[PDB]
């Protein structure tokens, strides 16, 4: 398979790893009674463990010789072989949220610079104003492009202080 | 009351509330969707 | 395992370059010390004024960079 | 003569949230609001520096008094939480039945992101984090047997916490004492000696006689905890007590007729340790607290208040003058009734020293049942109370220096002791400098000698028990005297105060509780390392105090204040001349000294005291390897650090894995601190300029101008992260090691 | 101006210091070095003999210990020589002069080596 | 000795002279500023290089500048 | 106004002494003398540590470096409203009057003073270091 890896569903090491993890919990479960709270907690952990190994194999992760899932980061390989949900799709999930936070903060900063005392709005947050901007940040990718195309995203060099050179 | 709600709008208090909320949201998602490593 | 350590090495190269490059390009002056070139490559500081100016010389930037070079190597 | 009386002001400060919404209100400099990020840091650094906000001593005193109620309120919440978690999230009831085979636990983690592995199998049908604070052993000693009793204490703690916070509000906003009230030092000492300490000890002795002793007597007899009479039944039924202690059949008549020998059944002088629990006899502690109560109630009648009798502290000081010291103690009464910093300097110095004494006395004479054989608790308590003492002692140096800069006044100190100490400060510091060099060469140099000889294959040339010997004969002589005390110099004591002096070991649950501690060459060498490290810490701190106001380098240091970065690159460079900077350097040396103290304690106890007892004898945890290995640096690196770090670095996948993570996390924080200690703000401010340019380019530059930390804050951040990382590293290392092999 | 103490200003202390060859003016610098040399050379053999690498050898210990002390006297004499060269280049006491110090250093060598030899004779 | 220079941006506020711990600076008559006085550095053999004068100067950039130079007993601040 | 002449006979403030005073430098290189007239007996702080009492009338103290004399001058001027002066005294007996140099304290502009080390340009108008290279020694562009 990709880069000599093998699917985790077909990996002997992957299957062996699950047995060891469950075996460790089973050993601890012997010293407790069937209905006792420690027994219930240990079995709940065992159910989660079995579900975890079942889900990762179902998702089609590739496993190395160690039996551990390995992620695929090249967009071409990820999209060609159905690994887009490992790095590629998460990539755009992050950039949407990260830009959301950045864009909302930038809007608040610009909004309060027109006030009488801008610095007072940075240590005592204008929560009504902050809340309104938070909800409107869901469309930042559209808003950001329009500023880029309108020439208003960036400031002109003549207004930026620099040191002597 | 105006002054007290002004106090609750200071940076440390807002940060406490916002991070308590953000942490709660992330913890509760992992409670109902445990061990997420990939998107399916 | 090779993936993670190679990005550690890139972190070291870029941070060491940042300190050395910043030292070179600010060697002649900065907003904090506009006339730095009048004081030479190596000098103690410019005193506690203007907020405090410890390790402001280009020589001190090199001194900081050596720690990062050792960490990177 | 001024009458000692209550004096307050009605409604001095209105209770309002107006100032909560005005950050920096307390200071004239900061009340105008931020223009740079330095304002934000300055807000917090000056928050509790009350005397820098005003010169009125009455206003300062009132803030101090109510801040103290706030501290007490927080402590009551903390105590209430400990009792509550013992009532609701512990295995205390199960532990009471089988104290040796169950590990105390009072913290349970939620199952989330896989962290429930930290709920280890600690026994008693329970899962949780194993605690080392020793609360279980404290609770058993006081006679607590059920979760209900723990729960009720937690509720009462919250009621006290609310009362403390009410008192703080009440005594600042409603009835604030006047300055004359605070200055009744004679009355305060009478009440704090006779009342706080005397009555407190008497009351606790009352609890021990009526609750602790009867309950612990039945527990040590194998009686089941649930079959033991409830404490109020013991109080109301003299017949039940008379069964346990026959002298109770005579009531309180023997006390009032001076037939005190009747109470020998519960007021004893046994000494040694209870062979069942491995702790001190509770009948000995009860007699101790009775005797202490009488002593402090007598002490509380020494000072004159309102009825002629008693001493004037001012008259005592002024009388004690001699030929060699000029005016002597004149002016000290005025200093100590007008400067909080002077008072805090003395109180921190001894409170910190007291903490270190507690660390030594509790390991050697374990006062709680089943404490001695809980090696995890023994190591933790000693380490904890040693560190508190060290930190407190450094604070004494800091606030002595603050008094020197802010409160010292030459007009009131002419040719008295304080004035004369200043006038030969060069003689004091120069000699102390020489002693440190002598101690450094002849203590650490011995290790270097030993490492070199061992590396060259000349073990016969080493300082060791099998070679050139350095016996601590003075310490050995003292041990023998204390072991023989019951025969001659303490005739009424059955046994010596501690088993460390000599004699036979006490084993509880197949493990050594305490046994004699032998002192060889390795012990001689490490004690003179302790002498070296303490003397240097004193040197740094004392120098900062004596030169706080001036020196040959900076003739007017007093005008520059307690805390300033330097006085410029001139005179060859004057970085870190201020007194604050001496506290900064003193912290590092305090950390260096107490690290060796606790490493000494950890290795010595594992090697020569702690261990398992069987038919073949006593096998110590590290097999007695301290004597021959602890005399070389390589011995400490190999046999202590490398060997004993095995537990912590192998804890991943177990309940102790949290200590493995913190072990690495603490190494990180320590190394992170070197960034602040090695560099200077001038570099960082110039870096921030470029980053600001990028934010300007994108119209996202903040209105509060970013600034690099001040020079002094860079040092404060550096040392704070250094200490936290260094201490937290050893914390993880100790707990993972001792909870695993203990 | 200066702080006067019994240690700094006492009659017994002052009289003792004046008697020492270092402070005994009116004596030839060479004689001063010999007296100072003898005193220091004699004591120097002690630690080397009792704590050297050959201390446990029955008879070699005395020779090695005193022989090493003699080597230290030579090093010390060289230190005195160069000190005079540096300190005095361009007054009441002849000792503090270019010629006087050189004579004083020479006396220290002769006295020091003799003191080491005398110590060896006492041992054996 | 250190090198101290006064530049024509001085406003004659006198704060550098008041702050000098060595009495290196003094005020002299001038006509280039409203105060009609300018700072002067007549005795630079006594300058220790502390730069308290630079800390006190209000103008932007500084009107009094210290360049650390050769070290003597005076400039080093030694009392021995 | 004329340069005062030092009077060695002047009494000194009452002071028991300390270890922070003069060293061998005073005997071989130079020391400093400060004198002032006191309106009354009063306690002041010595720059070398400790408290001393100034005698009513003339006072005289000796210090090891110039900064010590000026540090006491600042204290006396600001806290007691006095007018001290000090000298530099050489081992051969020569006396050099120092402060105030012309009888008027430097912070007050006085006629007859000649500007020194005054550049008739801004800091930003200094030349680049390359223009003063190989001038015979190390020198800043601010030295031209
Ligand atoms: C960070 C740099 C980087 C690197 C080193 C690679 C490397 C690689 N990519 Mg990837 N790729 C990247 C970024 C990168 N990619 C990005 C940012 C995108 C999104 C725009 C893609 C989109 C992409 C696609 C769509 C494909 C690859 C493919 C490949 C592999 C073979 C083609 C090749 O010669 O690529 C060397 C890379 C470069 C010279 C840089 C530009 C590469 C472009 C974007 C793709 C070229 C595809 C190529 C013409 C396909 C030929 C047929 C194929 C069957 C071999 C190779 C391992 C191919 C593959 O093996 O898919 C399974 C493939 O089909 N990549
Ligand atoms: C570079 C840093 C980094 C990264 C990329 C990750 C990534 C991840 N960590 Mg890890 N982690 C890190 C640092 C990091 N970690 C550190 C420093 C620690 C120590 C505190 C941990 C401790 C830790 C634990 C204990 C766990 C993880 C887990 C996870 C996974 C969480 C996925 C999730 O919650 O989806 C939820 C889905 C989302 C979409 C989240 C965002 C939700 C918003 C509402 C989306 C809005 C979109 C419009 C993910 C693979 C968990 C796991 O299962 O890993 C396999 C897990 O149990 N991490
Ligand atoms: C020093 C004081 C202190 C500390 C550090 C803790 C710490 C803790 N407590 Mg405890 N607690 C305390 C005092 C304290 N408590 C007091 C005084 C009471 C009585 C009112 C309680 C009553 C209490 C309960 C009832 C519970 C805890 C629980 C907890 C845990 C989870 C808390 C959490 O995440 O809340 C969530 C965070 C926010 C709401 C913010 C945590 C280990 C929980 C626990 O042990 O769960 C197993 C739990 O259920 N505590
Ligand atoms: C609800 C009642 C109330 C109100 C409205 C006020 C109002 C006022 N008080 Mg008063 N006070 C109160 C209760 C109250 N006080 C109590 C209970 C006490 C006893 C402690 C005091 C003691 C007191 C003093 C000694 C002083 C005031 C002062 C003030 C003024 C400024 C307050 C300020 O800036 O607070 C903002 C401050 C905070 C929010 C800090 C809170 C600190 C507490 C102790 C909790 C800290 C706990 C926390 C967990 C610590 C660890 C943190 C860690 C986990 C990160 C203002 C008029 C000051 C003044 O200038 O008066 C003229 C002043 O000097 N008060
Ligand atoms: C017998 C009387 C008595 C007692 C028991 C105390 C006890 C205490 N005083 Mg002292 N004090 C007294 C008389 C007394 N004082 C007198 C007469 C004066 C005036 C000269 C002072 C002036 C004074 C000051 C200025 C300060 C103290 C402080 C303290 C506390 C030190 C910390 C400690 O050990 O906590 C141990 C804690 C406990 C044992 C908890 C005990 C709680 C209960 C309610 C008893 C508190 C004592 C109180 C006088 C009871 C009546 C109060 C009121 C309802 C009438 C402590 C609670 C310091 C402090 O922290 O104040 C807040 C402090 O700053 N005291
Ligand atoms: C502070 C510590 C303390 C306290 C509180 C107690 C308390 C007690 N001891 Mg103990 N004891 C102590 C220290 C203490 N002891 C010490 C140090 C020793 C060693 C010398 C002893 C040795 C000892 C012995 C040998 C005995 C006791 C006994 C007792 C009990 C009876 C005492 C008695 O006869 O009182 C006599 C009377 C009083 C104390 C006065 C009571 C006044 C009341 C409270 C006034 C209420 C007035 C009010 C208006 C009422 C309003 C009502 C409302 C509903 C309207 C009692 C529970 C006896 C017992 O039976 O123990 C089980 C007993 O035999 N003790
Ligand atoms: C009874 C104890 C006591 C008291 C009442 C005080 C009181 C005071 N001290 Mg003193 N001090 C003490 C002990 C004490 N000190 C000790 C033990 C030391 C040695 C370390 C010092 C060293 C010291 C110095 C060097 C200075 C003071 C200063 C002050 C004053 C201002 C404090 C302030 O504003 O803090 C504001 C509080 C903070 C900024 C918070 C600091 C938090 C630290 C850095 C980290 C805590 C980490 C935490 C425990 C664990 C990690 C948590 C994290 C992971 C979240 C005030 C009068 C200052 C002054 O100028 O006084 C005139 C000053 O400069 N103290
Ligand atoms: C391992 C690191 C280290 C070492 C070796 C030292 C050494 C010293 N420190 Mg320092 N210090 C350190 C770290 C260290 N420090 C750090 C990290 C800090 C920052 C917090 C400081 C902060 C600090 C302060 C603030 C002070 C010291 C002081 C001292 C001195 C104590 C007196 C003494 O023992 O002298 C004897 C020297 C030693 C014990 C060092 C080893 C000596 C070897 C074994 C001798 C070898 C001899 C041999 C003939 C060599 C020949 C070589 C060749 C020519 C052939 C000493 C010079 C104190 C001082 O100066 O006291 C007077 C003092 O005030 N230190
Ligand atoms: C020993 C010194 C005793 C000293 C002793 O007993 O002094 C006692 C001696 C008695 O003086 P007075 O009789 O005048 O005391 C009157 C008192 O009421 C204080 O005013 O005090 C002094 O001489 C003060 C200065 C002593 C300075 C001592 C310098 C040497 C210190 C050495 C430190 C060694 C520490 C070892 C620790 C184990
Ligand atoms: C690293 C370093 C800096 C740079 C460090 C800085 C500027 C401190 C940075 C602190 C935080 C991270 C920045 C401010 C954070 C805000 C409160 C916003 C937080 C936002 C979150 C809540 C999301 C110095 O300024 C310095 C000064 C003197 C000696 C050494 C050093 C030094 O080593
Ligand atoms: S602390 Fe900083 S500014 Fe002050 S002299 Fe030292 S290096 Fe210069
Ligand atoms: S550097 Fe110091 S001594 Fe020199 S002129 Fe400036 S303030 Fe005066
Ligand atoms: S402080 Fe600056 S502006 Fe003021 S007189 Fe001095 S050089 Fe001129």
């Amino acid at each position: 398979d990709i880069a000599g890896l093998t699917p985790c569903s077909e990996s002997k090491a992957y299957a062996k790893l699950e047995k060891k993890e469950l075996k460790t919990l089973e050993k601890r479960l012997k010293q407790y009674e069937a209905d006792s709270a420690p027994a219930v907690a240990l079995k709940a952990t065992m159910e989660r463990t079995k579900a975890r190994f079942a889900n990762y194999a179902k998702a089609g992760l590739l496993c190395g010789n160690d039996g551990l899932p390995h992620l695929i980061a090249d967009p071409g390989l990820a999209l060609k072989y159905g690994h887009a949900g490992e790095v590629f799709i998460p990539t755009f999930g992050f950039l949407y949220v990260a830009g959301y936070i950045g864009y909302v903060g930038r809007q608040y900063l610009i909004a309060v610079k027109g006030e009488a005392k801008p610095t007072d709005k940075e240590i005592i947050i204008d929560v009504p104003l902050a809340t309104k901007l938070a909800w409107q940040g869901a469309g930042w990718p559209l808003a950001a492009v329009q500023e880029l195309q309108r020439g208003t995203l960036l400031e002109k060099e003549e207004n930026i202080t620099v040191s002597p050179r | 009351m105006k002054d007290f709600t002004t106090y609750l709008s200071t940076a440390p208090v807002i940060a406490t509330i916002w991070f308590t909320f953000t942490a709660g949201l992330l913890i509760e998602i992992n409670r109902y969707f445990p061990d997420p490593l990939v998107f399916s | 395992g090779d993936f993670l350590v190679h990005h550690a090495i890139a972190l070291g190269l870029h941070t060491t370059t940042l300190i050395l490059v910043k030292g070179a390009l600010d060697a002649r002056g900065s907003k904090l010390m506009p006339d730095k070139k009048d004081f030479g490559y190596s000098f103690p500081c410019d005193g506690p004024g203007r907020g405090g100016t410890c390790d402001i010389s280009a020589y001190d930037a090199f001194y900081l960079a050596v720690f990062w070079m050792l960490n990177t190597i | 003569a001024k009458k000692v009386k209550i004096a307050v002001d009605r409604n001095p400060v209105e209770t309002s949230f107006e100032k909560w919404a005005k950050p920096g209100h307390f200071s004239r400099t900061l009340s105008k609001g931020p223009n740079t990020t330095t304002w934000i840091w300055n807000l917090h650094a000056d928050a509790h520096d009350f005397d820098s906000h005003t010169s009125d001593l009455e206003e300062i005193s009132r803030k101090v008094f109510s801040a103290h109620f706030g501290q007490l309120g927080i402590i009551f919440i903390w105590l209430s939480g400990m009792y509550f978690h013992g009532a609701r999230f512990s295995n205390y009831e199960a532990w009471l039945s089988d104290p040796t085979h169950i590990k105390p636990s009072a913290q349970v983690v939620w199952p989330i992101v896989g962290q429930e592995i930290l709920n280890g199998d600690v026994g008693g049908g329970f899962q949780g984090i194993q605690i080392t604070s020793g609360f279980f052993q404290l609770w058993r000693a006081s006679g607590i047997t059920s979760e209900l009793q723990l729960y009720t204490t937690a509720i009462g703690g919250l009621v006290m916490a609310a009362a403390m916070f009410f008192a703080g509000w009440f005594h600042y906003h409603k009835a604030a004492p006047k300055l004359e009230w605070f200055q009744n030092v004679e009355s305060m000492l009478n009440h704090h000696l006779g009342g706080l300490l005397g009555l407190g000890s008497l009351a606790w002795a009352g609890h021990q006689i009526h609750v602790s002793l009867p309950v612990n007597k039945l527990l040590d007899a194998g009686v089941d905890p649930k079959e033991i009479p409830l404490p109020h039944d013991l109080l109301l039924n003299r017949a039940i007590m008379a069964d346990l202690y026959p002298s109770f059949a005579k009531g309180i008549a023997p006390f009032f007729t001076l037939n005190w020998s009747e109470y020998s059944d519960f007021l004893t002088f046994k000494g040694g340790l209870n062979p069942v629990t491995g702790g001190l006899w509770l009948s000995d502690t009860a007699h101790h607290h009775v005797a202490i109560a009488v002593l402090f109630l007598v002490a509380g009648h020494m000072y004159r208040t309102n009825w002629g009798i008693g001493h004037s502290m001012k008259e005592i000081l002024e009388a004690h003058r001699g030929p060699f010291t000029g005016e002597g103690h004149v002016g000290l009464y005025e200093i100590l009734t007008t400067s909080w910093h002077a008072q805090l300097a003395i109180n921190l110095a001894l409170f910190g020293s007291l903490s270190i004494i507690v660390a030594h006395h509790m390991y050697a004479m374990p006062p709680y049942p089943y404490l001695a054989t809980d090696y995890g608790t023994q190591l933790s308590l000693f380490t904890h109370h040693t560190w508190i003492g060290g930190f407190c002692i450094v604070g004494a140096g800091a606030h002595a220096a603050i008094f020197m800069v802010r409160d010292y006044d030459p007009t009131n100190n002419y040719n008295n002791l304080l004035d004369r100490v200043i006038r030969h400060r060069d003689a004091i510091i120069s000699h102390l400098n020489w002693v440190c060099i002598f101690l450094g060469f002849h203590s650490f140099g011995l290790y270097i000698h030993n490492d070199t000889m061992s590396a060259l294959g000349r073990p016969q040339d080493m300082f060791s028990d099998t070679a050139i010997q350095l016996q601590p004969v003075f310490a050995q002589w003292i041990q023998n005297t204390h072991f023989l005390a019951p025969q001659l110099t303490a005739p009424n004591a059955l046994a010596a105060t501690s088993l460390t002096w000599g004699g036979d070991l006490v084993a509880v649950g197949g493990k050594v509780a305490m046994m004699p501690i032998s002192l060889g060459t390795s012990d001689f060498m490490v004690h003179h390392i302790h002498a070296f490290t303490i003397h240097v810490t004193v040197l740094i701190l004392l120098k900062g105090v004596l030169f706080a106001r001036s020196s040959r380098l900076i003739p007017d240091k007093a005008n520059l204040g307690f805390r300033f970065p330097c006085d410029g690159p001139g005179r060859g460079g004057t970085c870190q001349v201020s007194a604050w900077d001496h506290v900064f350097l003193g912290l590092f040396w305090m950390y260096n000294s107490l690290s060796i103290v606790i490493f000494h304690f950890s290795w010595k106890m594992q090697s020569d005291v702690w261990g398992t007892v069987t038919a073949s004898g006593v096998s110590h945890i590290t097999g007695g390897n301290f004597a021959q290995s602890a005399n070389t640096i390589n011995g400490w690196l190999r046999d202590f650090l490398w060997a004993q770090s095995s537990q912590v670095i192998q804890s991943y996948g177990s309940a102790l894995s949290a200590y493995g993570l913190i072990f690495l996390g603490a190494h990180f924080v320590w190394a992170f601190s070197l960034m602040f200690l090695f560099s200077g703000r001038g570099y960082w401010q110039e870096l921030i300029e470029s980053i600001v340019w990028a934010h300007n380019k994108l119209k996202v530059a903040p209105a509060i101008q970013p600034r690099a930390l001040s020079i002094t804050q860079g040092r404060a951040v550096g040392v704070a992260h250094y200490l936290l990382g260094g201490i937290a590293t050893t914390w993880s290392f100790f707990l993972a090691r001792i909870i695993s092999v203990g | 101006g200066m702080l006067e103490t019994p240690v700094t200003s006492a009659p017994i202390v002052a009289t003792y210091l004046s008697n020492l060859p270092a402070y005994r003016t009116g004596v030839a610098p060479v004689l001063r070095g010999v007296e100072i040399g003898l005193a220091h050379g004699f004591l120097l053999a002690g630690p080397f003999i009792k704590l050297g690498p050959l201390r446990n050898v029955p008879e070699t210990a005395e020779i090695a210990g005193s022989l090493s002390a003699a080597g230290l006297v030579l090093i010390l004499a060289l230190c005195l020589s160069i000190y005079g060269s540096a300190q005095f280049q361009s007054a009441r006491d002849p000792l503090f002069s270019a010629d006087g110090w050189s004579e004083f250093a020479a006396g220290f060598l002769v006295g020091g080596e003799a003191g080491v030899a005398w110590a060896y004779v006492c041992t054996q | 000795a250190h090198i101290v220079k006064i530049y024509d941006t001085c406003i004659g506020c006198t704060q550098c002279v008041r702050a000098c711990p060595l009495d290196v600076l003094e005020m002299v008559p001038w006509d280039g500023c409203k105060a009609s006085q300018m700072a002067s550095a007549p005795r630079t053999e006594d300058c220790v290089g502390c730069k308290r004068c630079e800390t006190a100067c209000p103008t932007d950039f500084l009107s009094v500048r210290v360049y650390l130079g050769s070290e003597s007993t005076r400039s080093m601040g030694l009392s021995y | 106004w004329t340069v005062p002449t030092l009077n060695p006979d002047t009494p000194s403030p009452i002071f028991g002494g300390s270890t922070g005073g003069l060293l061998r430098k005073a005997q071989t290189e130079e020391f400093y003398v400060i004198t002032w007239e006191a309106k009354k007996e009063q306690i002041f702080e010595m720059p070398t540590g400790g408290a001393a009492i100034m005698r009513q009338g003339p006072n005289l103290l000796k210090f090891g470096k110039k900064e010590q004399c000026l540090a006491l001058t600042t204290q006396l001027r600001n806290k007691f409203k006095l007018t001290p002066c000090f000298y530099r005294v050489f081992p051969d007996g020569k006396v050099q009057y120092l402060h105030p140099a012309d009888g008027v304290y430097p912070e007050k502009v006085n006629a007859g003073r000649v500007g020194a080390n005054q550049n008739m340009r801004r800091i930003g108008q200094n030349v680049n270091p390359i223009k003063v290279k190989f001038s015979g020694r190390m020198m800043s562009p601010a030295e031209i």
